[PDB]
């Protein structure tokens, strides 16, 4: 737990869920394999800025 | 925008526009997916039928990625009212699915707790729009952004001359002559978090712009999160 320390060192929405920590990511992400990062799923995922 | 800079390519690309039937845009949105549009409750007032713009970073020499959309629904907020600014939120859904191509993209919905916990007690966040550059000048040619400090919720209060209700928050500055203007309302406030925004205002109103003293008024995204899903499920 302490998604009060980094995060959870989490990519996106950090949860305390009981007494570890659970990270989570918003619509057209997925969580990574590890948990923590998330992953765009299509070409064009919400809040990155088109370069 | 009173100062900020310039929105490059691709870099505000959740901006959006509602223009008259004159063509003219009065208005600013948010982009949070193909067919739905997060703007200003109090938006719905300065026109009769209007039309929501997406792609534009320059109001007169047509680049190209520019996009006219129309509206099939407008789903305004139950308690809103314009003497008191309270609920000023909206949802529009558009006819034709925004296509996402470059400076066409849609900004992230976050989680509520998770938000006000850590998107909210960040430094800075990002408004923008196509308004008003100096109080009483004319609108803006160019889409602009201003990292605009939050505000302490108390100073907030102090420096204001109206409730500032739990459905709205400050941002900005108490000297610096940078805060939105005229024509940026229901425009995008998105804070940054690992190179990816999330949308946690809609520019409401402001007492002037960039008033000594005075901030500029957000809606409080967070405090509406569960009225925008049941209103993108449509209601
Ligand atoms: O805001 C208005 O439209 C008008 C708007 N104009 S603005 O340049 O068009 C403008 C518009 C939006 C802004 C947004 C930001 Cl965040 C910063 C500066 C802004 C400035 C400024 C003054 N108010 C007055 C006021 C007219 C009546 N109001 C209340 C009455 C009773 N209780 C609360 C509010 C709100 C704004
Ligand atoms: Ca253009």
């Amino acid at each position: 737990k302490l998604c009060s320390l980094d995060n959870g060192d989490c990519d996106q929405f950090c949860h305390e869920e009981q007494n570890s920590v659970v990270c989570s990511c918003a619509r057209g992400y997925t969580l990574a394999d590890n948990g923590k990062a998330c992953i765009p799923t299509g070409p064009y995922p919400c809040g990155k800025q088109t370069l | 925008i009173v100062g900020g800079q310039e929105c490059k390519d691709g870099e505000c690309p959740w901006q959006a526009l509602l223009i008259n039937e004159e063509n003219e845009g009065f208005c600013g949105g948010t982009i949070l997916s193909e067919f739905y549009i997060l703007t200003a409750a109090h938006c719905l007032y300065q026109a009769k039928r209007f039309k929501v713009r997406v792609g534009d970073r320059n109001t007169e020499q047509e680049e190209g990625g520019e996009a006219v959309h129309e509206v099939e629904v407008v789903i305004k907020h139950n308690r809103f009212t314009k003497e008191t600014y309270d609920f000023d939120i909206a949802v529009l859904r558009l006819k034709t699915p925004i296509t996402f191509r470059m400076n066409v993209a849609p900004a992230c919905l976050p989680e509520r707790d998770w938000a006000e916990s850590t998107l909210m007690t960040q430094k800075t966040g990002i408004v923008s729009g196509f308004g008003r550059t100096h109080e009483k000048g004319r609108q803006s040619t160019r889409l602009k952004m201003l990292e605009v400090p939050y505000v302490d919720r108390n100073s907030c209060k102090l420096s204001s001359s109206f409730i500032i209700t739990q459905n709205m928050f400050c941002a900005g500055y108490d000297t610096k002559q940078e805060d939105a203007c005229q024509g940026d309302s229901g425009g995008p406030h998105v804070t940054r978090f690992k190179d990816t925004y999330f949308v946690t205002g809609i520019v409401s109103w402001g007492e002037g712009c960039a008033r000594k003293g005075k901030y500029g008024i957000y809606t409080k995204v967070t405090a509406f999160l569960k009225w925008i899903d049941r209103s993108m499920k449509t209601r």
